């Protein structure tokens, strides 16, 4: 019937674009620096074909001059400038991006990396400025003044009351009474060090010293390293770059600089620090900081690494500080983890460098084995622990299976409080007799990784603290069954005394010197796991096994056949051996006062005290 | 579709996970290894599951695709036999990932043959000889045609584009709803002996729940027995159960209406190799607007509640 | 100088609202439901002054009828509708909000709170649809059709081929090929439950069952913040809690308050019965904005559930995040102030506070360690066991009430469990002087006591560490005379242990135990050292003996006979030292050596040579 | 306007440590104890403890400090400067001890002056990590959660 055209309410669109688009008010400085960088790229692209276009102002700089006495924040650049028509068409029309039209005029494959693509980034200055006095100057026109106060209208007047400039645009910002914080030296340097730190052109800031001459300081003192080949970059440049992306004081332990070319164009310079920071990976589009709270970019267990990611081509939002329904992050997530795992393997090739990396990020590597599943096998080869044959240095799981004999089919390990407790545990005597290497786990996060891997190159991970069965000859099983049957009333005697403290009393041959020990029933929390869960701030049955070769156990067996199943002297000694085995196996002792009373009675008995 | 992108400058997304599944349903099937007359033969019959991402995008006129799918198929066939004619066999092929920049030598294939015997040792070199090169050319061609059918749906023709930069880059009454069903497999580090009694012994049920109201004076749960949980808001009834193998409950929430009554089917898959148990829970009958609520709470009131009260596994 | 005006490039501005904003694509359903609620509020406001306006379609509802056969997502409402001129101005001009223009034309003190203020929310349906067919019908006009293909132009044609409606607006969304997920009942109810769950008007959904189609009301639970907390019953709060959160149980406590003035906002805060180990959602104009606000609720107080419905909040163009305005801190302190007052009301009840303290013991004590402004208010809720409260729990204010006149410090002790601290040898000293000692069993108790440091003028003193007590003039001379007599014994125990202890002093705070180990009142306690050495995500000792114990007296006799370097005196010294570590809460290094000593005493008792 | 540098600013911190003033004072001077909470220190003199007008590098050599004045467990003034800082920029940090015998704590009033304008937030967050929390976790002089 009737066909109409879409219109726009100018008196209301200006309020929506300025006030209800950007979250923070400091974003206005990022867009004005980005617009200055785009204008400098236009005159630089024309200087390659016309050197006379750069003779009026050969220095390509960005100068910021705050004036507290006048409440004016002046931002001057030496870009291409705007003519009289561009101040009305490009700058006067909302959503009109002239820099985008300049990118569409040239052929595909140029060396242009301009930032301006939407066309509503200039109006963000009105969040802090009441009225603007943008002054422009082009080579093919005169010098004009663009005055506006976000009141639905602007005026363009020929400049005759201001200083003559060679080429570029001068942005005069009359800040409001409540936005006078952007006139000091501190607030200006915070926004530059946050959004426009890696601008290719130098950003000059006019500071005022004390008696009080005003000077110019380059805010962007570090140049972006992703624009260069990683082979030409030395070690000193990577250290200064790490001290700029983060607030750390020390040098990075390892640098991983890669670049993926193809369907997805993005670069990343990932740094591995020397200590754990206990986000960290920032994202940059067109060499401009977008956001650092990307959760689908880097895993949580891998978030210890520092660095930034240059991903110039990405879907940006109108606020230009958030990405839209990030399905590309999953492609960058798998690429960052893949490059970091390959970087971790390169560190593993060295001996002095991997010792510092593993000692500082031992928890982070083991957290990946517990949480990550697709890359669990790659991270398992990086685990380094101690063993009975590796008491001096840390050994890997790959070196463990190399020293495994031909008759061993499982990987034995043991957990505990510290290294001194697991090295003298009575559970190692059985494996040392059969020449079986047993790993040592000292950190509380070791158990959470082993109950998720469950297999390394076909070898099943078995904990010697739990109930496990060893392989022996057939003639040994025959003679051992007779001793267990002979010690049957001895095991039944220890069961009724302890009661519900243990699940069962069996004769175990995995003990050589210790009289008895306690093991878990292969299900539940182990001796170390139960103690750890009961000691967390933000947050199983026991098996009594005796050794048939100990002289104490043989003496207790002699008391059973003599009718000493209910004697007072035997009940004290069986409870004494039970609570003593709990201390060696790693269990928490209940009511240690009564256990100390048994020791005090033994001390008095030795001192001839009646 | 109608895309309002002047000069094709803005990022326009188009999800193609649906069309990708239908494309593999007509390309992976029907391909065979060898012939039926030979003593060795195999052929894929259907695709098991297609999970991942498959989307096409455009930035400055170039059709980019960053698909990443997990392809798994079921394969049949027969191998040579020592006695009698050839014997049939079944298996499955598992692909870790199919990316956009993957080469021919990058595609991996996890061979999963059912009923592994010493007689079927010649089944692995069979698929690696003629079947695997046929799957590589299909995965490589998947990136070419994907940009050919969905590439024209975006990036409007150059007749309406006035940008040379982008041009050079182009190549009934009131009622209620129906029900649904979910499926999960939580892992527990406990044998099926006490894991079965965990859902039956009333003394143990009150441990990981801390609130229960049993109507009968029985020691443990029996068939056709109702009991309320979580302050009377969770009403479930045991209707069928096997000895440490099957558990069937009639789960029902108090907020649900009368014609809604879900059913939980628990299956025990204890493996003595790793000393664990995978409890396959087949939950059906949940409303469509309640399957996400009862699933997120099952990992908190049923999965983690048991693993923390009895210690049937460490969680961090 | 010429004075021009600001223009707008329609062909580019339209794309700025289509494929540059609204990061997520499910926002189109929320803004369309919100547009239906505003239209229903306009016809409802006119019905109070003109009942004839609500006579065409008296039933107010929002119907959503998905059609997977032709890929059409139809959304019909019975609002005021749009005339032929409104489809061109209100629905054809960017940033033109007819709803906001209707609010500014109302009277003073209106009860209607509409959502439409921006004017660009209607162009969000193009994210999932390539073309829309809006069918409107007003009372003072005919039924028209508003058709557009998300381009730069639209057509308005008189409706003569579709079904005649009484009053309202029908939106036919021709979904794209990739956005066909919004035609199923799962995605439809998911966005409504997430964004438009608390719309005042019922949202009807046409669901096909197994071809009998029926209508289900998606918003079954009406919002409770628009009502007074007095007439709201208990079962209404339980059903409301099960809707804002996926919890199955009933809320333990409900804190519904309302702040008036320049920051009028409603908030119904729920306290669950079990710890959920964000949680507080934000609502503006009956529309869910976001729940990722980190400055709205403290970290230690993140266990509380509920929503906060405010009105004066600066929203962005997408209505999914809040801008920095230095106002969330005012709502932050008001939430903590009301919850602290709510926690005090729970403390008035015995059965209610027992379930709250036993379920959120870590959360209450975490605020004492983290928060400092309300640290004294949170200390009133701390409950612990003691020697005089072995059965039930007692508060810190009840502890000072039972303190004698000669006591000036609050004594406590840390440990791993209650059975370990109840039998500790450090209690015999305070029990003799009738001093109550609290029992700290949780690992977070020491983190809270190391930050409070004072309760009503009483300094918190840990009996595990080294401290001093009061003593009469007759005992100060006797203790000094006995210490100098046992001076060679203290030096005899020092060189044997060496660096294992800092100093060996004779202590009189032990009655039954012959020896004990203390921290030193400056270092980490035995429990604190054990806690730090057991965290998955992550001091000097003092040897004090009791001069009244018979074991110590026998060890003193061996010193004067030249037995300072004997073998038997060195075995008993290391045995007694490591035994005191088990009672004080320390972990024994190399427990195999300690077991070897016990095995040798067993052989001595069994007459084994 | 010529090319130069910016101005200077100041901060004030008061971290609470659970350690007497006698032991905490020796922590910042004993070279054997400095290597514990710093994990890397380079001293140029053979003295057992730090003396007046003595320079030493910390944290791999990026942090240059120098003791210019100190009292008996009461005052500790160091000249703090970073490696990436310019030549004219040289900050001075003062440490004042306040031993509280009633609570068994020591509030170390830190008066740090001479910090560059842009380098303000960097030296404040890292001070709580390399100086405050590092000593509390190495010697057990405070509970960190
Ligand atoms: N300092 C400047 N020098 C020259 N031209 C400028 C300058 N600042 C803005 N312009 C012009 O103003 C136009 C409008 O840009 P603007 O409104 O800032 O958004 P945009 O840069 O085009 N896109 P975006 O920055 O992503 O929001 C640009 O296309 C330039 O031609
Ligand atoms: N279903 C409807 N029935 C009647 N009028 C409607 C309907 N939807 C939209 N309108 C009209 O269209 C105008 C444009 O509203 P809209 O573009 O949705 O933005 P808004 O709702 O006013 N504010 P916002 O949604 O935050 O952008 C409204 O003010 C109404 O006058
Ligand atoms: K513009
Ligand atoms: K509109
Ligand atoms: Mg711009
Ligand atoms: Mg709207």
């Amino acid at each position: 019937g009737e066909t109409f055209e879409f219109q726009a309410e100018i008196t209301q669109l200006m309020s929506l674009i300025i006030n209800t688009v950007y979250s923070n008010k400091e974003i206005f400085l990022r867009e004005l620096i980005s617009n200055a960088s785009d204008a400098l790229d236009k005159i630089r692209y024309q200087a390659l074909s016309d050197p006379k276009q750069l003779e009026t102002e050969p220095d390509l700089f960005i100068r910021i001059t705050p004036k507290p006495e006048e409440k004016v924040l002046e931002i001057r650049d030496s870009g291409i400038g705007m003519t009289k028509a561009e101040l009305i068409n490009n700058l006067g029309t909302i959503a009109k991006s002239g820099t985008k039209a300049f990118m569409e005029a040239l052929s595909a494959g140029a060396d242009v990396s301009m930032i301006g693509q939407f066309g509503v980034g200039f109006y963000s200055l009105f969040l802090v400025a009441d009225r603007v006095q943008v002054i422009s100057k082009n080579n093919e026109d005169e010098q004009y003044i663009w005055e506006s106060n976000a009141g639905g209208s602007f005026t363009v007047t020929l400049d005759e009351v201001n200083e003559r400039i060679g080429r570029g645009t001068v942005l005069r910002l009359f800040l409001k009474d409540d936005q006078l914080e952007y006139l000091e030296e501190k607030r200006i340097k915070e926004v530059i060090k946050r959004h426009s730190e890696f601008v290719a052109y130098p950003i000059q800031l006019l500071v005022t010293k004390e008696v009080e001459v005003q000077e110019l300081e380059e805010l962007n003192k570090t140049k972006p390293l992703w624009t260069r080949n990683p082979s030409d970059i030395t070690q000193e440049e990577y250290n200064a770059f790490y001290k700029s992306i983060s607030n750390d004081w020390e040098d990075p332990l390892y640098v991983k600089h890669f670049s993926v070319e193809g369907q997805l164009e993005f670069r990343a310079i990932l740094f591995i620090p020397k200590r754990a920071p206990f986000n960290n990976i920032k994202l940059y589009v067109r060499r401009v900081f977008i956001t650092d709270e990307a959760e689908d970019l880097i895993p949580e267990w891998l978030s210890f690494v520092k660095g930034v990611v240059d991903s110039e081509d990405l879907p940006l939002n109108l606020s230009r500080e958030m990405l839209q329904q990030n399905k590309i992050m999953k492609v960058i997530r798998k690429n960052i983890v893949k490059k970091l795992i390959e970087a971790f393997n390169e560190i593993a090739e060295d001996s002095e460098q991997f010792d510092k990396f593993y000692s500082a990020f031992a928890k982070n590597i083991k957290l990946g084995v517990h949480e990550d599943t697709q890359n669990r096998a790659a991270l398992a080869k990086l685990l380094r622990y101690n063993s009975t044959k590796s008491v001096d240095e840390l050994t890997s799981l790959t070196d463990y299976v190399t020293r495994m004999p031909e008759h061993q089919k499982n990987i034995y390990y043991i957990t505990g409080e510290s290294l001194k407790a697991v090295e003298k545990s009575p559970f190692l005597d059985a494996l040392k007799a059969k020449n079986f290497e047993v790993l040592f786990l000292t950190d509380p996060i070791d158990e959470y990784a082993f109950t998720q891997l469950k297999e390394f190159e076909g070898k099943t991970l078995v904990d010697i603290t739990k109930d496990f069965e060893l392989e022996e000859t057939d003639e040994e099983k025959a003679e051992r069954e007779k001793e267990i049957k002979e010690y049957e009333p001895l095991t039944k005697a220890l069961k009724d005394i302890l009661g519900d403290q243990v699940e069962k009393v069996v004769v175990s041959y995995k003990l050589l010197d210790a009289p008895a020990a306690i093991r878990t029933g292969q299900f539940g929390w182990s001796a170390n796991m139960e103690r750890i869960m009961k000691a967390q701030a933000l947050r199983s049955k026991k098996t009594f096994e005796i050794s048939p070769k100990s002289p104490i156990i043989k003496e207790l067996k002699k008391r059973v056949d003599e009718g000493g199943a209910q004697d007072k002297t035997v009940k004290d000694l069986t409870n004494l051996l039970f609570e003593t085995a709990l201390l060696t196996s790693g269990f928490s002792l209940e009511e240690p006062t009564s256990f100390a009373s048994r020791i005090n009675r033994l001390i008095s008995l030795g001192l001839n005290i009646d | 579709m109608v895309v309002n992108n002047p000069n094709n400058w803005h990022w326009v997304d188009k999800n193609c996970i649906g069309w990708a599944k239908e494309y593999f349903k007509q390309k992976l099937v029907g391909v065979e290894a060898g012939s039926v007359k030979d003593k060795k033969y195999a052929k894929i019959k259907s695709v098991s599951s297609i999970e991942g991402d498959c989307e096409v995008n455009q930035r400055k006129g170039k059709v980019i695709s960053l698909f990443d799918l997990k392809i798994t198929v079921l394969i049949e066939g027969h191998v040579d036999s020592k006695d009698g004619s050839a014997l049939p066999f079944e298996g499955s092929i598992n692909v870790p990932e199919v990316a956009f920049d993957s080469e021919a030598s990058s595609y991996q294939f996890d061979i999963s043959i059912f009923k592994e015997t010493s007689e079927l040792s010649e089944a692995k070199p069979l698929i690696r000889s003629e079947l695997l090169p046929k799957l590589r050319q299909i995965f490589q061609q998947f990136g070419k045609d994907l940009l050919a059918t969905h590439g024209n749906d975006i990036q409007v023709p150059e007749s309406q584009v006035k940008s040379n930069y982008t041009r050079g880059n182009q190549k009934p009454q009131n009622g209620s709803g129906n029900s649904t069903s979910i499926y999960l497999e939580p892992t527990f580090n406990v044998p099926s002996s006490e894991l079965y009694e965990t859902f039956l012994d009333k003394q143990r049920i009150l441990a990981w729940t801390r609130s229960a109201q049993f109507f009968n004076s029985g020691p443990k749960l029996e068939t056709k027995e109702k009991f309320e949980l979580f302050g009377g808001n969770v009403i479930s009834e045991l209707v069928s159960c096997e000895k440490d193998k099957k558990l069937v409950f009639h789960w029902k929430l108090k907020d649900w209406s009368a014609p809604f009554n879900s059913t939980i089917e628990m299956t025990f898959h204890e493996s003595q190799e790793f000393h664990e148990t995978k409890l396959q829970v087949k939950w059906t009958g949940i409303p469509v607007g309640e399957e996400d609520r009862v699933r997120a709470n099952f990992e908190e009131y049923y999965v983690r509640s048991i693993k923390l009260t009895f210690g049937f596994g460490a969680v961090l």
